[PDB]
RNA sequence: CCAUAUAUAUAAUUUUAAUUAUAUAUAAUUUUAUAUUAUUUAUUAAUAUAAAGAAAGGAAUUAAGACAAAUCAUAAUGAUCCUUAUAAUAUGGGUAAUAGACGUGCUAUAAUAAAAUGAUAAUAAAAUUAUAUAAAAUAUAUUUAAUUAUAUUUAAUUAAUAAUAUAAAACAUUUUAAUUUUUAAUAUAUUUUUUUAUUAUAAUAUGAAUUAUAAUCUGAAAUUCGAUUAUAUGAAAAAA
């Protein structure tokens, strides 16, 4: 098995959220407002 | 006065001791998202240290805490031999051998 | 032979370690509160205090919720849960 | 066969338990240091130091070498025996002929005791 | 015997049964005919020396008649020059654990007797710390004084300095005091002390009450700083037990642990270092003296200049008002250099003539090997070690 | 210690906002290790192997 | 390698001189005796300690005291079962070791390393109970010398 | 084949522990020269002395009998038995109940022994981290700080790189009931952290089970029945 790293110098220049809000706008929570 | 507030901005992402700022980066779900990620991350703190109008972090110290924890948790090498205890009058003296000064002239 | 509150120690024994030994109430913490509100020094010793000071001893503790008091708190506790 | 460096010095390496000890022997006047350390504040017990010592006092040569020991592993006394076995080691680099007498004196064989399962 | 081995040692006398022998007395100015030789304390000296507690436990004392010490040319010509040289007088004796600091300190003790200075030791600060003697609030002096740590110290100060200079420094004012002395206790409520009249020997021989004698120890370190007619060495041994201890073990009535400053003992101190209290003979001094017995924070070596400062580390590790004042006086830092193979010889002929060392160190031994191996032993110098590689190494 | 504490608040709140981290100086229980936990389903569903073999 | 001048002199002047002791093999066999637990240095700092009073209290070499009482107080040979039977020197130094620890567990100071140097001077200047003990051992391989 | 000692190779000594790492290879079952005693008498053993030696340990690897097995949970096949039940799912309970009895361990019964402290940090090894680990910091217990436990927040690392994690005993100082062997007031001293003199001065400051209060961690859930913290408790345990 093989593990490759690679550098690269350069210049300078939420499922669980989605569902948190989902059920708050939910009637069995909505109605506790 | 921007660098030492990029230093203190930075916290335990900065090490004083090799001047290195090091961020990682793995919340997306690929390696280009992260990338971008870190590369904004570095435009916002760049812009923001650079700014000092109504910025005053001359007066906070750089704080090592963190980096004297990670030093504390590795082994130093710091000694070295003393100086005044090099002797080199005893080195080995190499010896004239005839054989190769012929070969080779 | 330093009597207080009916509670008798022996003139070497430490004020701070005494008092949370043969009292209900007072542990560790509560003796070195006590001593230091009655400014005995960490390691005083019952032999070097005056009556004065014996009885401020005995006043402060007895506005303390301790011995009978507490036993008596520990014991009505216990039956609650009995009930 | 082992010479001194470009600094004249002897290099040796000992092993005993999990300890591993590198040692710099160079003439000097018995002047002593463990990593970077005064002998006595790294070595807190004497049997340590006089275990250090028996090699170079096996040789009468006390106080005729610089040590400069740089230990790593185990505890004091594995560190401070590997240290004896590497003097031993260096020191026979500087008059081969003492190594039967160090050789006899048991400070030039390794301790390959080591804890088992 | 009943108590341990430390204080078995210390009290049991054990001295009684050394050998009688004489060596050279110590006087600095004569230093070139003692110079690098073993030397004892003059007679004089003992009795001032031993009330300023100047010999110690544990320091091998009892192995000799009476304690002596190595005249060296790095350790103590190097301070005693100083002591008598340098403009500000104000030293702190350092190095690591055993190296001799308190040996330098008993011999600048010694040129304080030799020179006619009065001098004020305080060995083991730490019995006005550890909290087992008594304390009390006062309000005219907003501090906190300990009469038992006082009273003794007081008779400390009295003793172990010649009656004579005492004798000869004047009250500059009035004192009065609670008298306790019982011929004139119930007779007379209080003792009238008078300028010019009465001298700072009865001052020192005042008894007050417990309470007022918090009163009688500033009046007596006041009137030393006034005064210009005797210099004054305050010591102070075991100082770093001080500078890590920066609260005390004795509480308030709130349960608040009392500041170090808060307490007289305290305040006198770092007053005396910092600068603040002046001693006006100019020849007075400020010894201290670092030990190994006590834990280290970043407090000396910030206020040596030997490291930076980081202002995070933690008020454990980390007291900056000390740093303050100890920086606020010009203090100097005098490390105590190991000895040298040269000067391992000197003290091994010295206990090779107590008949101190053991059979196999003085029979069958070449004497050149011995001094290779005991200076292997010692660490390179260090005298405690090399002591006990002699009288506590039996292998 | 010395410093003040305003100054490292100030510090704090502003690094938090460039690295996209979140400022609770309050101490209040948020719960943001809920938001912020790794989902551990496809692991512990694949545990006897893939369910589509060739029978 | 054809060794120097300062070489093969040192040679000379070493195989002229014998090894030193790694250890003194009695010293090192009472302090294992003291030790428990694996804790060596306690062991060494309790005989050194009692030995140090030992001089003090003497002022002669305290290792020849204790190596004169050692070889004193041990009995020669012990009766076993009933025959006697000879004892090497290990075994002469455990019992009287033994001997001198249970007279110095007797006294009075909390440290042992002042009740065994006490002990260790007592015995030093012909003071101990342990030489009765000694005697009647030796009286026993007398009785029954007959059994060899 | 391990371990050990060496040699070659590899590493641009910043993945640094080159004192290291892993590949190949060598080495030992030690070889010798004498002395003495035995000997089947030397071309032999016991030792001992001298010399060259780093060289001193370990595991595995085969069959034949005989006994024991169903938590034979070390399986397969077969025999027989249930097939609205001896198969299958859900909720709760139990496997933790106590007169007792015996094994196995942990903690104790005090001074050759326990406790506190010891930041330019005394000294390891072998491991583990994509179904993680959790650094430093801030806050509360709590108190100038420290320690210890949680809370807030995730820095690096998916790893010779960062973390779990400053190893602890060791060593140094201090304290420690029984102990009038102690502390205290006066004096006292060439023992001053100390000495002297006169008065005063059977379970502890060991042990931490059990019980009570109030908080905390995991998880959806801690009542039966988990762990943790602080404040009160403070049992048995001494001799043979
Ligand atoms: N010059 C000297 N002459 C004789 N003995 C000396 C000398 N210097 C040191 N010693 C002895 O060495 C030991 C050192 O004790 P000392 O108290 O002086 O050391 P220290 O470095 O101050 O120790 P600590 O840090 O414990 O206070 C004592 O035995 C002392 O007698
Ligand atoms: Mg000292
Ligand atoms: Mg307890």
């Amino acid at each position: 098995g093989m593990k490759c790293n690679f550098f690269q110098r350069s210049e300078i220049s939420s499922a669980v959220g989605q569902k948190v809000l989902e059920l708050l706008d939910s009637p069995d929570f909505k109605k506790h407002l | 006065k921007s660098l030492h507030k990029f230093r203190i901005l930075a916290r335990s992402r900065y090490d004083h001791t090799t001047d290195i700022f090091k961020m990682s980066s793995d919340k997306f779900e690929h390696a280009s998202q992260n990338a971008r990620y870190l590369h904004d991350i570095l435009q916002r703190l760049l812009a923001e240290s650079k700014d000092l109008t109504e910025d005053d972090f001359s007066d906070v110290p750089l704080d090592t805490r963190h980096t004297i924890a990670k030093s504390l948790r590795k082994k130093k090498r710091d000694y070295e031999f003393p100086e005044h205890w090099k002797r080199p009058e005893d080195a080995p003296k190499k010896k004239f051998d005839i054989v190769d000064q012929l070969l080779s002239t | 032979v330093v009597h207080i509150l009916g509670k008798g120690f022996k003139g070497k024994e430490v004020i701070k370690i005494a008092l949370a030994s043969k009292f209900y109430g007072i542990g560790k913490t509560t003796a070195e509160k006590i001593c230091s509100k009655l400014g005995f020094y960490p390691w005083m010793r019952m032999h070097q205090l005056s009556e004065p000071q014996i009885m401020s001893i005995a006043s402060e503790l007895s506005t303390m919720t301790i011995e009978g008091d507490a036993r008596a708190i520990v014991k009505d506790n216990i039956a609650l849960k009995r009930k | 066969i082992k010479t001194l460096d470009e600094f004249g010095r002897s290099i040796a390496v000992g092993k005993r338990k999990s300890s591993t000890a590198k040692v710099f022997v160079v003439r000097g006047t018995g002047e002593i240091l463990v990593n970077g350390r005064q002998l006595n504040d790294y070595f807190l017990k004497m049997k340590d130091r006089e275990s250090i010592m028996y090699p170079l006092q096996v040789i009468e040569s006390v106080g005729k070498y610089n040590i400069f020991a740089t230990t790593s592993g185990g505890g004091p006394t594995g560190q401070a025996e590997s240290i004896m076995h590497a003097i031993a080691k260096a020191l026979v680099v500087f008059n081969p002929l003492l190594k039967s007498r160090l050789h006899k004196a048991g400070v030039l064989t390794r301790d390959y005791r080591h804890v088992e399962r | 015997l009943y108590k341990n081995w430390t204080n078995t040692t210390h009290t049991a006398q054990l001295q009684q049964t050394a050998v009688p022998l004489a060596l050279p007395i110590f006087n600095f100015d004569d230093i070139s005919k003692t110079l690098n030789k073993v030397v004892s304390y003059s007679n004089k000296q003992y009795k001032s020396l031993h009330h300023l507690g100047s010999f110690k436990k544990s320091q091998f004392n009892e192995l000799f008649q009476k304690p002596v010490c190595l005249v060296r040319e790095d350790a103590t010509n190097s301070f005693l020059k100083k002591l008598v040289s340098h403009p500000v007088k104000k030293f702190i004796i350092t190095g690591e654990p055993g190296v001799g600091k308190t040996v330098l300190l008993s011999q600048a003790h010694a040129y304080a007797v030799d020179s006619k200075q009065i001098i004020i030791n305080i060995s083991y600060p730490e019995l006005f710390l550890n909290g087992r003697n008594d304390f009390s609030y006062d309000d005219d002096l907003k501090l906190f004084i300990q009469p038992m740590y006082l009273k003794k110290l007081i008779r400390k100060i009295l003793k172990a300095n010649d009656p004579a200079l005492l004798k000869s420094i004047e009250l500059s004012k009035d004192y009065k005091f609670s008298n306790a002395n019982p011929k004139n206790a119930s007779v007379k409520p209080f003792v009238t002390l008078n300028k010019t009249k009465n001298t700072v020997l009865d001052l020192l021989s005042v008894m007050t009450h417990p309470h007022n004698r918090g009163k009688l120890m500033k009046a007596i370190i006041d009137e030393l700083s006034v005064q210009s007619k005797v210099p004054i060495m305050f010591t102070v041994d075991n100082f770093s037990k001080v500078l890590t201890t920066a609260y005390s073990a004795y509480r308030n009535t709130e349960n608040k642990q009392i500041y170090s400053l808060d307490l007289q003992m305290g305040k006198l101190m770092m007053d005396i270092i910092s600068g603040e209290t002046k001693f006006a003979n100019g020849e007075s001094s400020t010894i201290l003296a670092i030990s190994g017995v006590d834990r280290t924070n970043k407090t000396l070596p910030v206020a040596l200049g030997k490291i930076p400062v980081d202002p995070y580390v933690t008020r454990y590790h980390y007291e900056p008002k000390f740093v303050e004042l100890l920086q606020k006086g010009n203090v100097t830092e005098f490390e105590v250099p190991k000895l040298n193979k040269q000067e391992v010889n000197e003290l091994i002929d010295y206990y090779k003539q107590s008949n101190v060392l053991l059979d196999k160190d003085i029979t069958g031994k070449k004497w050149e090997n011995l001094i290779d191996e005991k200076y292997f032993l010692s660490g390179n110098g260090n005298p405690r070690e090399l002591l006990k590689s002699l009288v506590l190494s039996h292998r | 210690m010395n410093v003040p504490k305003a100054r490292l608040l100030k510090v704090a709140e502003l690094s938090a906002k460039i690295f996209d981290q979140n400022f609770n100086p309050s101490g209040i229980r948020t719960g943001s290790k809920i938001l912020n936990e790794r989902l551990k389903g496809p692991s512990v569903a694949s545990y006897y192997g893939n369910p589509d073999i060739l029978k | 390698i054809k060794p120097t001048a300062e070489q093969l002199a040192q040679w000379e002047a070493l195989k002229s001189v014998p090894i030193p002791p790694r250890k003194n093999a009695t010293l090192d066999h009472i302090t294992n005796m003291i030790m428990r637990h694996g804790k060596k240095e306690k062991a060494q700092t309790i005989l050194s300690r009692a030995l140090y009073l030992v001089y003090c209290q003497t002022r002669q070499d305290p290792i020849q005291a204790l190596e004169k009482s050692l070889d004193e107080l041990a009995p020669l040979m012990m009766t076993k079962t009933v025959i006697p039977v000879p004892l090497n020197k290990r075994q002469r130094n455990r019992i009287a070791w033994n001997w001198i620890v249970q007279s110095a567990n007797q006294r009075v100071s909390s440290d042992f390393a002042v009740r065994l140097g006490e002990e260790l001077t007592a015995i030093a200047k012909g003071t101990s109970s342990a030489f009765e003990k000694r005697d009647q051992i030796h009286k026993t391989a007398i009785a029954h010398r007959a059994y060899i």
